[PDB]
């Protein structure tokens, strides 16, 4: 007889945005800190089995405020989908 | 993407480094991607946001090591720094020594080396002791 | 519980790609047979097939299945 199928399963002005692309980087491995003002970054990927060989990774980025910012009203988020965004919302 | 993988497609702003891998597949006796076939042991990379003097290729034993790291530049959306240190698992047969490497103008490193310099042998199972 | 006669497997270990049922007959069958998943400590291969006996009361027709992001599909089918 037939077989049976699975289912189930679901800005110009006045804001800044900054959404980048995390690649396999873990939230473990992912850090966000913001010092003064520049919004900072670093992915860092340990030595992991990586299919075919062997891989590791870092990836620090800093991004500039534009002057009128304050380091308190800007809250990021790490998407499931990969894409990280820092905004202020 | 959605949670059974049903994706609708998003671009618009910014991204940041690193790439996805290759074809390839497991079970083998060996171990963008490897491409190592019957004779020929030919590897490729996507090392376009390194520069030419910022890549260093060695052979520690059989492992040829690809390292990498770049300090922060302008790019287009702020100060960004990378670095990655990619290592291939190179057969018995192949010659840890006699490794070419080719870096393209795109910004792609296609090494290379052929097989043939050992015997390569070897199945053996232990018992348990209980 | 009564009702409707639903079995509780852990799917966790699976991936929702590699996921197989078919109802065949008044048995109900549930199929996974994974590739060699990366892990931890190293290369995993991992492959099972378990047979659920569907009362002759239960239909072969309308036996939902439903997968939560825990991994816990449940396998229900009312009887009568």
């Amino acid at each position: 007889m037939a077989k049976i199928i699975l289912r189930h399963l679901i800005e110009g002005k006045s804001h800044f945005q900054i959404l980048l692309d995390v690649v396999q980087f873990l939230p473990e491995d992912i850090i966000i800190q913001t010092f003064e003002g520049w919004l900072l970054i670093k992915a860092q990927h340990g030595t992991r089995m990586d299919e075919h060989g062997f891989i590791s990774r870092s990836f620090t980025r800093q991004y500039k405020l534009p002057d009128g910012v304050e380091i308190k009203d800007l809250s990021a988020v790490l998407c499931h989908d990969g894409i990280l965004v820092v905004e202020v919302k | 993407x959605x949670x059974x993988x049903x994706x609708x497609x998003x671009x618009x702003x910014x991204x940041x480094x690193x790439x996805x891998x290759x074809x390839x597949x497991x079970x083998x006796x060996x171990x963008s991607e490897l491409r190592l076939s019957e004779g020929k042991f030919q590897a490729f990379l996507d090392v376009s946001h390194f520069t030419p003097d910022e890549v260093t290729v060695r052979t520690v034993d059989n492992l040829l090591e690809v390292s990498a790291r770049h300090p922060q530049r302008l790019d287009r959306h702020g100060f960004v720094s990378r670095e990655f240190c990619r290592t291939y698992v190179l057969p018995a047969d192949v010659d840890p020594w006699r490794v070419r490497a080719a870096l393209s103008h795109d910004g792609i490193l296609n090494l290379e080396a052929p097989r043939g310099g050992r015997h390569l042998d070897t199945v053996n199972e232990v018992y348990i002791s209980l």
